[PDB]
């Protein structure tokens, strides 16, 4: 994608910029080039459209642009997914949405099965810090709610 | 005006359909004609599906019991006066229903509301009732179907036998119903207020209204007809009605049987054109096949011989060209089968149809695009219908067929492919043919014995036959008609002088030749008829032509290749038989023709190569006629073909008339004679003898399509056999027995006096021995050739008596004008009255008389600015108008001089061209003027040849300096007479002071077209005659073209009287006056205002040298060069002289009748009378035609208001209530309005304020801005000038940003709708049609003819249809998409961009003046960035956004187009 | 020169009566007399100190770097007839211009109405 499309911060690209790092905008991993530990990395040039009536650019490649960068480690940080919860905690009737983050309701933060509750950064995707400390004070704030009103029945 | 059609794609009724039609219908009123009373109509209809439960309900309320199978229902039209005709029409109906079987359930009386009729349309109110019919038989739809239809056919047929009038069927079906009559359009469920109920749901519903040209309206003429509805005229009736009855004779097909005897004569008497088309459409639908493949058939699309099209589309358009003739004429049509419903267009694309589908499974399709009211957010898609597209809807299945899928689709039936092949071409058997057996030359002696037997002269082949053979077209001449007519000369005028040619007045557009050439085809077809209702492979065997003209060899092939078919007849008759013998002739060959054809015969060769000195020649064009109506008559031609051998053609002209009386190919052989005896003794230079021929083919070809195309009529098949021409000098009976259909107003010499000159020229040439030609004087003057009205006597005295200012010799000249021999109509007629002379002092004085002449347009192109500024400052000194005619006007001279003069001009005229029309320019005058066809040539544009065009006039028309400018025959605006219409009404708008004048020629029927052109709020019509003078213009047009205007006046006045429109329109004329008792004859036809022409131009120094077109005019007059404009001797007093001599002869005519006013005068047709010429001529010319004398009644015989028609208020008038600061202060505004299609002429008297108040260029760009959201109406902006900004929220329907003068148009979708921008259509039809400046930004594709006539204005559009660019002469216009065919025609000035993306620009451009490159400049490049930029930026597009993104891998795709004339002019080169 | 006209069709007449001058009365199509403001009625509008520039100082007739409240009062409104005489003085000085009251919201404002 393009530079001023970063998901992280905007600091943090200047400050690498400073140390001695070279970028390369808009560009799309194709192969890797090696016999046994890979040597290179073969890489293609996309070309970004113009944002929709929605707000989403779409994506082409272009045919002729093709290069191959020089490698010797190459580090895959594409992202990360939720885990398969309802095979592995032996609960499989967990309510569980397509990408995998569990659903719960707005107010108490309860999952389906009472007395279980579920907040932080397994119900959003990839959050940061205070959204995390935001969902687990709202989930204590609902766990006790919840106790009170069992406990006393 | 207008015709639409709904329908539900999936194929379910729903009340939605009716109430969506009826709410369409409330929504036209702006087009149709307005009346005082506000009850009157002229026409309106629905047609609808049958609601079963509906008559099934009434059925149980009778006490019946409901079937179960469809039920039927008929509506007819009983006579209303007589209780006793009802009866006869009720027992011969029920008893020929009851004759098949089927069983009958009742009539009903249809309810109606009579309070809102008019008085006329009320006065022949027929009595409406229905009858219901149901199928007890048990058989099925389809033929339920077919016994209804031969039901019906039966009844009408029985109806008309006992002679009874009054009755009609409106449909008679179990499957659709039509209600229609005479009433308003808003009020159509007021008067059948049975659409109001909740059981009429439909599936389909059609809609209709017409504009009619009288006021006596008859209820069985109104649309839609059963199985049609058509919005237009066709050209081709006269011709199409001749090959149906040629047809009807072999036609028969299965399914009708026995009763196919009683379907013979399938095209009754006293339909128009729309129900004759539409009969033959339903009987050709009901023997098997399908709407799509009969629209194929009747209406077919143009042939063109490109790639881009796949072959499986040309095998089927091959057969269904082959098979039937086309049906020509402006067509906007909406038909509807049992089964489809189909719409569709015609060759041309005249009329203008634009459809809308909904989410909801909707297609609307109509004239206009805002008639139903739809949220944008639910629309599809939007489109428009290109020349000879369609787009069909089959209910039975519920799919939606668009033009290319519907091909395809119906492509895949037979296999065309395959039966196409059976064809043979004539060029391939002329190369098989060995070139041995050439013939030899005949004797120089003999050849001119052959001439002189037909009047040819030693002119005719050194002036109109060499430059066809040298260069390849025709001659060209320089001034008017000034020889007597056909009947009243005495040397030999052969029998092709006696028809004039016909042509097409606001009703009707003509088709320019010159670009639209690809639609236009000559192909000729031997052994073609057959029976039109089957599917085989004979009907494509036969000989194919390329046209009709053969040269002598191909003629001799031809004859070889038909062998032993043909049948060869004499066409001689003898010197000696006595005074009966042509008729006896005609007899015997007229009988050996039909003798010949019944002997299994298939082809007619009529040759008179028997020519001797005891036997003439019989006129071939009466030989034809007579063998063709005789082979029409008795049931044969459609077996044989007519080929002629003729030894007099030697025009064009000859050819025309052959080929529009019937016969199918002609070749003549004496002027190829001529031409190899011409070339032997080297006067061509080197050409050999086949380049001669070649070339001289090539002219008859361009010659003949010129011809076709004053019509409107683009096909040969069509056109000949129809008599398309008009007969002056011959009798009633000759014209009515020989010749198929033509009119002959008076008549003239029978058999006996052709005869006479027959035998007289052939004694002369056969009797006495001749050495040479006569030299001949037609063209030019000579001693031994006829008389002229401009002789050398007369101009010398009336120049003498101009200049010394002396009454006594223009009286003289007078005199000698007045005492020659009979040359006009107007000499045969003598005045007569009874009342007592009184005193010359008495009558009016000299100046209100001269404030009753004007003088003619005569267009700065042609004359020099001296003579122009001459007739202006004379003109604007007595007190009457002048006109600057076409070619726009000097700005600086919109004042008035120093010493006094007044170099402007009161009447401005707009022509074809639109060559100087601006804003400033309409707003200097007390009258405009629309030029609709010329005196001298009708049906066609003025000329400009290119030396004359220097750097004044190119900059005063913002052209090219040095090249050729000929106008468009068409307007591109009137296509019609509601187009007409709204010009007036533009015009109207533009200047809130001028009077609309319209300017005619007079021919037959221009009645009605004048009586139709006057509920069009115009107040003055212009009647030209057939002698008028012009600048350029070819010889054909000039001789063989027009009527004396005695006879269109006198029709005009008639017609306008017998309508009650007489008193409010004023009438004038011009062409051949030159003393007083011309004056005075044309005020007692009927004119009351009279131009005068020519005439002026003899007072200012003219000689007739009648060298206009070349440049080089003794005198200078009309030259352009300087060292001749140094030789101008004109002077104003000159011309007021003149004026004022001829009021005094009027004054003294006056006076000695017995009158004291022009006004008791005008319109006393009773003081004429006629005298013969003598007991030797015989010639039985009656002009009592002419002489009738309709009673007025209580209004007078002439204009009595004052002032101009008005109009109604449009939007403009609340505009002008609001932004009053800015004409009080001039500060900027800012205002928002809805808009809706019934508004037109939005921001048109704001531009006239504008003008008016600062100047075309006085204020800013975008001083003052509208908004506006919706679908604008006709003519948005038309007219606007700088600091205008207008910007539409929607779509605009036509006409959008006509005479654009600097203002700025912004069209753009709106915010909420779900439309590519480049994919749906946003505007009409005739985009920037002659603007002069400004910006225009489009945000979907334009329509059809896009910037046409465009000389400075810049406009950027998403898309375009065919025929873009016509004829651009300035500015940029940037196209984002693809384009149509015949892109860039005629184009001189200006560049253009394309975004071309499939790499096909090489397949539809014209590349005949225009080179296409690419973009190697970046002085170029940058310009279309900056255009792209500024689109983006006005109306924030989104596909010009991705375009501009992606900037550098796009601009290798735009393909730049260039002017071939521009190529050395351009400052930065375009080139490397 | 645009077309852009910076004048206001509006002026009013308030309690200080900082700028009313008899040219400043004729470019206007409609006066008004400012009793009360609807954030604080029954009180003058202030201005800092700070916040009186030179430009103002000028405009106002007034000493440049000076806190301006204007009096509650109008010093010429005590009573209806003093306001029917004002009104009277406005529709005099300018003859085609109208004269409106502006009032605040509160109880009895219906008497008070209909007495203006
Ligand atoms: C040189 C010349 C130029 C003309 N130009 C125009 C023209 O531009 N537009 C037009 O409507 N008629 C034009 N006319 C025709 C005249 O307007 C008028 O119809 C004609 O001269 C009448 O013929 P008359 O003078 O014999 O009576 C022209 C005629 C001549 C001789
Ligand atoms: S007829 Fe024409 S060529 Fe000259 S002399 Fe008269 S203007």
């Amino acid at each position: 994608r393009d530079r001023k499309n970063m998901p992280g911060s905007q600091r943090e690209v200047a400050h690498a910029e400073e140390e001695g790092v070279e970028f390369i905008w808009q560009a799309a991993p194709e192969g890797f080039t090696g016999d046994t530990v890979v040597t290179g990395v073969r890489a293609v040039r996309i070309h970004l459209g113009v944002a929709d009536a929605t707000g989403r650019q779409t994506p082409q490649v272009i045919e002729g642009s093709e290069f191959t960068v020089q490698a010797d480690l190459v580090i895959k940080a594409l992202g990360f997914e939720p885990e398969d919860l309802p095979n592995a905690f032996d609960e499989p009737e967990l309510k569980v949405t397509r990408w995998g983050t569990l659903l719960v309701d707005h107010r108490t933060k309860m999952t389906n099965m009472d007395g279980v509750f579920a907040a932080g950064d397994i119900v959003r995707g990839a959050s940061l810090v205070v959204w995390a400390i935001r969902d687990g004070r709202d989930a204590a704030e609902g766990i006790h709610a919840y106790a009170k009103a069992k406990a006393e029945a | 005006c207008g015709v639409g059609f709904i329908a539900a794609i999936d194929g379910k009724p729903r009340r939605s359909v009716v109430e969506k039609g009826i709410e369409a219908l409330k929504a036209v009123w702006h087009r149709g004609a307005v009346d005082a009373d506000g009850k009157t109509g002229d026409g309106a209809g629905i047609h609808v599906a049958v609601p079963q439960k509906f008559f099934k309900d009434h059925v149980k309320v009778i006490g019946h019991r409901a079937p179960d199978n469809k039920l039927a229902v008929g509506q007819v039209f009983l006579p209303r006066i007589s209780l006793d005709a009802q009866e006869a029409c009720r027992c011969i109906v029920e008893t020929e229903i009851l004759a098949f079987g089927y069983y009958i359930y009742g009539w009903r009386q249809v309810p109606i509301n009579v309070d809102i009729i008019g008085e006329k349309a009320n006065a022949t109110r027929p009595e409406i009732e229905q009858i219901i019919v149901g199928n007890n038989k048990g058989v099925s739809d389809e033929q339920f179907e077919l016994d209804l239809y031969i039901i019906r056919r039966r009844i009408e047929k029985a109806v008309k036998g006992e002679q009874i009038n009054d009755f009609y069927i409106c449909s008679l079906s179990a499957r659709s119903i039509i209600y229609k009559g005479m009433f308003l359009a808003e009020q159509l469920t007021t008067f059948y207020p049975d659409l109001l109920d909740e059981r009429f749901e439909s599936d389909f519903a059609i809609y209709h209204q017409r504009y009619s040209t009288n006021t006596f309206p008859t209820w069985p003429l109104a649309q839609p007809f059963r199985m049609l509805a058509h919005n237009g005229e066709i050209n081709t009736v006269k011709g199409n009605v001749n090959w149906m009855k040629a047809h009807e004779t072999r036609m028969e097909h299965p399914a009708f049987g026995t009763h196919m005897q009683d379907l013979k004569p399938v095209i009754g008497v006293g339909l128009s054109d729309s129900g004759s088309l539409d009969t033959v459409f339903e009987v050709m639908v009901r023997a098997g096949r399908t709407a799509p493949m009969v629209k194929m058939m009747l209406v077919p699309q143009a042939l063109t011989s490109s790639q881009t099209t796949p072959d499986n589309h040309k095998a089927l358009i091959q057969y269904c060209n082959s098979v039937m003739e086309p049906w020509d004429g402006p067509a906007a049509l909406a038909m509807t089968d049992g089964r489809w419903v189909v719409g569709g267009m015609d060759r041309n694309g005249l009329r203008p149809m634009r459809y809308t589908i909904t989410t909801d499974g909707l297609i609307i399709g109509g004239s206009e695009t805002g008639m139903v009211k739809i949220d944008e957010t639910q629309v599809i898609e939007k489109g428009r219908l290109g020349p000879g597209e369609m787009i069909a809807v089959d209910l039975q299945s519920g799919k939606l067929y668009r033009d290319r899928e519907l091909k395809d689709h119906l492509a895949t039936l037979k296999p065309w492919d395959k039966w196409v092949q059976n064809t043979t071409h004539l060029d391939e058997l002329v190369k098989t043919a060995s070139l041995k057996g050439e013939p030899s030359d005949m004797d120089k002696a003999e050849l001119r014995r052959r001439q002189q037997a037909f009047g040819l002269t030693m002119e005719d082949m050194e002036l109109i036959l060499h430059p066809m053979v040298e260069d390849g077209k025709e001659a060209i001449g320089s001034m008017g008609d000034d020889s007597p007519i056909a009947v009243l000369s005495d040397k030999y005028r052969g029998l092709h002088h006696f028809f004039r040619q016909n042509f097409s007045q606001v009703t009707n557009p003509p088709i320019d030749s010159l670009r639209e050439r690809r639609v236009m085809s000559l192909k000729t077809r031997l052994g073609n008829l057959g029976n039109i209702l089957d599917e085989d492979e004979t009907q494509t065997r036969l000989l194919q032509l390329e046209s009709p003209v053969l040269t002598t060899a191909e003629f001799r092939a031809m004859r070889d290749y038909m062998g032993d078919t043909a049948a060869e007849i004499d066409a001689t008759f003898p010197v000696d038989g006595g005074p009966e013998a042509l008729r006896d002739a005609l007899r015997r060959i007229r009988q050996e023709t039909e003798d010949a054809v019944r002997g299994g015969a298939t082809h007619v060769i009529l040759t008179d190569e028997a020519m001797g000195p005891a036997r003439a020649a019989i006129p071939a064009i009466l030989a034809t006629g007579a063998v063709h109506t005789h082979l029409i008559r008795s049931n044969l031609r459609t077996f044989t073909s007519l080929n002629v051998r003729t030894a007099e053609g030697l025009d064009t002209h000859y050819f025309a008339v052959l080929i529009g009386v019937g016969a199918t190919t002609v070749n003549a052989y004496l002027a190829q004679e001529a031409i190899a005896e011409r070339h032997r003794r080297g006067l061509f230079g080197s050409m050999p003898l086949e380049k001669g021929m070649a070339n001289y083919k090539k002219a008859i070809d361009d010659g003949l399509l010129k011809i076709m195309s004053k019509m409107g009529i683009s096909v040969i098949s069509s056109y000949r056999g129809g008599g398309n021409f008009e007969a002056i000098g011959l009798s009633r009976a000759l014209v009515a027995e020989h010749f198929p259909a033509m009119v002959s107003r008076i008549s003239g010499i029978g058999l006996n006096g052709i005869q006479k000159k027959v035998l007289e020229q052939h004694a002369t040439a056969y009797n006495e021995e001749v050495v040479a030609l006569p030299v001949g004087g037609f063209y030019r003057f000579r001693k031994s050739g006829d008389r002229h009205g401009w002789e050398g006597g007369v101009i010398h005295t009336l120049q003498q008596a101009v200049t010394n200012d002396s009454y006594t010799t223009f009286k003289k000249y007078s005199e000698q004008v007045n005492k020659r021999p009979p040359m006009q109509l107007r000499d045969l007629l003598e005045l007569r009255s009874t009342k007592a002379p009184v005193p010359v002092d008495e009558v009016e004085s000299i100046t209100a008389i001269r404030k009753r002449f004007i003088t003619p347009g005569m267009s700065m192109g042609a004359l020099s600015p001296e003579a122009h500024g001459t007739l202006n400052v004379a003109m604007n000194r007595i007190g009457a108008k002048s006109d600057s005619g076409e070619g726009g006007e000097d700005p600086a001279r919109f004042r008035p001089d120093k010493n006094g003069d007044n170099w402007n001009s009161a009447i401005k005229q707009v022509a074809s061209g639109r060559f100087g029309v601006t804003a400033e320019y309409l707003n200097q005058c007390r009258e405009l003027e629309i030029k609709v066809a010329q005196g001298a040539k009708p049906g066609e544009g003025g000329q400009l040849p290119g030396f004359k065009v220097t750097e004044m006039i190119a900059r005063l028309r913002h052209s090219t300096p040095g090249v050729m400018l000929i106008s468009p025959p068409p307007h591109h605006d009137i296509y019609s007479i509601e187009d007409l219409a709204q010009l007036i009404y533009d015009l109207k708008q533009i200047n809130p002071d001028a009077k609309v004048t319209v300017k005619l020629v007079s021919r037959s029927g221009i009645g009605t077209i004048a009586a139709g052109v006057a509920k069009a709020n115009a107040d003055i019509i212009l009647i030209s005659g057939n002698s008028g003078g012009t600048g350029a213009s070819p010889q054909t047009s000039i001789k063989f073209a027009g009527l004396p205007w005695e006879m269109g006046l006198s029709e005009v006045h008639q017609v306008l009287t017998l309508n009650r429109l007489r008193h409010r329109v004023r009438l004038r004329t011009d062409g051949g006056l030159k003393t007083g008792r011309d004056i005075v004859i044309a005020a007692m036809l009927g004119a009351e205002e009279f131009g005068i022409g020519t005439a002026s131009l003899i007072a200012m120094g003219c000689i007739m040298v009648r060298q206009c077109h070349s440049n080089t005019c003794p005198v200078g007059v009309c030259v352009q060069d300087d060292k001749l404009r140094q030789k101008f001797v004109g002077t104003p007093e000159k011309v007021v002289n003149l004026f004022t001599f001829l009021a005094e002869e009027v004054r003294e005519i006056l006076a000695g009748l017995g009158f004291r006013s022009l006004n008791e005068v005008i319109g006393r047709t009773d003081l004429l009378h006629q005298v013969s010429r003598g007991a030797e001529h015989l010639d039985d010319l009656d002009l009592n035609p002419r002489l009738a004398q309709v009673d007025p009644g209580e209004n007078a015989r002439y204009c009595t208001l004052q002032g101009r028609n008005e109009v109604p208020d449009t939007l403009d008038a609340r505009i002008v209530a609001d932004a009053r600061p800015l004409f009080e202060e001039g500060e900027k505004m800012q205002l928002a309005y809805n808009a809706r299609n019934t508004q037109r002429a939005i921001g048109t008297r704001l531009s006239s304020m504008v003008t008016r108040k600062f100047g075309m260029f006085g204020l800013q760009p975008g001083h003052i801005t509208i908004r506006l959201r919706g679908t604008a109406g006709q003519s948005l902006g038309a007219f606007a000038v700088q600091g205008i900004k207008l910007e539409v929220m929607g779509d605009a329907n036509d006409y959008v940003g006509k005479g654009l003068s600097g203002g700025t148009i912004v069209v753009r979708p709106t915010t909420s709708s779900p439309l590519e921008t480049n994919k749906n259509t946003i505007i009409g039809n005739t985009v920037l049609y002659g603007a002069t400046a400004g910006k225009l930004f489009a945000a979907g594709q334009a329509g059809e003819r896009f910037a046409v006539r465009n000389s400075g204005a810049t406009v950027v559009v998403e898309g375009c249809g065919s025929n873009g660019c016509e004829y651009m002469t300035g500015g940029t216009a940037v196209i984002l998409g693809r384009v149509g065919d015949n892109f860039a025609a005629g184009m001189t000035g200006g560049m253009a961009y394309v975004y071309d993306l499939d790499d096909s620009l090489p397949l539809y451009i014209n590349d005949e003046s225009v080179i296409f490159q690419r973009i190697e400049v970046g002085h170029y490049e940058s310009q279309l960035k900056h255009l792209i930029e500024e689109h983006v930026t006005e109306t924030q597009s989104r596909f010009a956004a991705e375009i501009l993104n992606d900037w550098a891998r796009e601009v290798t795709k735009f393909w730049q187009v260039v002017p071939k004339e521009m190529l050395n002019r351009l400052e930065v080169p375009v080139h490397l």
